[PDB]
């Protein structure tokens, strides 16, 4: 659901970000 | 649930044993000083120095006196640091660092004067958050702890030291990383309750 | 003396037991979350999940883990609510509350999940404060206890409850309504002085 | 290590007993007063009445109601006055004070309602800072002492007193000067270490 | 005096706001 | 060294004011 949705984006956030949801939807 | 991003990377906060001391100090700049030094308005210096505390003893005072440069902690991409700038060494407790060397999350580490040690690792974090839902509402509320860091100033504790808590040393800080809880609060609003009732009552 | 208009319509201090815990949150927006959770940079939510207490024991963790969404409080006009937004209840204790319905005012209120209760009226607060000075300056004094309003989360206290006080509760809050009490403030710096002498000695 | 202007000349803490209370004030405006009343949102006024302590007992209550107008705190060039405002003396320990007319460091002086005292004067202490790095670093380090001034409501302390130290008194403020402490800053961060070596196990 | 200005004040203020002095003061 | 200059213009800026050295810095 938007579980998934939220774990596939942080993975990716998170391989060169230390942003939360927020800096990461402004891509 | 909307988000904005924090203006502020981390907080810090300071104790004397099991006694909390002084203003929360908040982060803006992606490197900052904890040191024991006075300077009371640069946002990139958290000065231990020039915080009050009449409640303390002569252990407390004089290892305030050795902090010294004390730490610096500075965020490279997703990767958390500090480095001791101190003449002292400082003591790290951080579950995502003791994890990552398959360590028990308590595991205490020391960090030399002019060392530094990665304590966080985002990517090793959204790998853990992924796998926590699987687990419960519960597993996932306990990850907080995976973005708190505890760090002593001169003296150690655990297993190879005297001092077997964090709260008997005289000199210590705690770091809450705020993207890392933004999204684990991203997920914990998505998680439902905890299954075990708790009374009005009992 | 002059006033400005607060910022903030209210400032809330979260406690664990008897001992302050986090710092205190002061909200700018007309509606507000207290809960369990961990976003630690929305104007609109007190997030108690990511405060820590190195001295809290099992019993605090575990009510911790059951605030949830926790409790939604907003003002209409000159009222002030609290909804029930958890999935456990939350137990309210507000001397205006009380007075309106005759009540005892240290009588504590329980809010079911999904329910509402006001909290506040401040007509009812604007005539008490108008026949206080006729009682004096101490009887004035006294007010700011019905612009302070106490919350526990899950566990209730006081007659119907083994807890008596409210600093028996593992997790509760304490709301300030800085309106109210600027003009408390009007009333009292016109009052005089309290009639009994303190020495310096005794 | 480079400098901004502090914002705040300087911070002021208030204390019941030995458990602080509220918030840090942080004073903008070069003239100030804490008093005993309840405006939450005045850049000019520290107003204790408002604070919250469910822990706190009779003595502690009764001497808050005698605040009153409090005390004044100003600064006119590098010197700081507090006059007391208040029908109740005010009590004040500033080694800087005490030092200029040859008390003893800790000697509390007593102003009596309608009167001022000079608190500090910045020259005597650059004099102090500059004789201290013929010292050491310890002895530059304790000067953080001169920068703090506190102060008891309605109730002394010390020789002349049935109550021997500030944490006996029922109401009492911590004032903070940051311009000297940034002086202090300039200097310690060029004194090197202590000469004494802390172990990490002791 | 000013003290029965204030308490008529807040007694209009209050019916339907929960701001201070200054609120009421710009009406 | 640089003490005896941040003494000396410490000593300076005292005489009448409470500023920091950064208020100094700008005279």
């Amino acid at each position: 659901p938007g579980l998934q949705k939220t774990l596939e984006q942080f993975h990716l956030s998170s391989m060169s970000s230390l942003g939360g949801p927020a800096a990461f939807s402004a891509r | 649930v909307t988000y904005s991003e924090p203006a502020f990377w981390c907080s810090i906060a300071y104790y004397e044993l099991n006694q909390r001391v002084g203003e929360t100090f908040h982060a803006s700049q992606p490197s900052l000083t904890v040191d024991g030094f006075t300077d009371p308005s640069n946002s990139e210096r958290f000065c231990l120095g020039l915080l009050s505390n009449v409640n303390r003893n002569a252990t407390v005072e004089m290892t305030r006196r050795h902090i010294g440069r004390g730490v610096r902690l500075y965020y490279i991409g997703g990767e958390v640091f500090a480095e001791c700038l101190s003449d002292s060494a400082i003591f790290v407790q951080s579950p995502n660092c003791n994890q990552r060397y398959g360590w028990h999350p308590a595991t205490v580490c020391k960090i030399p004067p002019g060392c530094n040690l990665k304590i966080f690792n985002n990517q090793e974090f959204a790998a853990l958050l992924a796998q926590s839902v699987n687990q419960g509402f519960e597993a996932v509320y306990q990850l907080t702890r995976m973005c708190t860091i505890r760090m002593s100033f001169v003296k150690g504790w655990g297993a190879e030291y005297r001092r077997q808590t964090v709260t008997s040393t005289p000199c210590w800080i705690e770091l809450h990383l705020n993207g890392p809880l933004q999204w684990l609060d991203k997920v914990l609003t998505q998680m439902g309750s905890p299954s075990v009732r708790c009374s009005s009552m009992s």
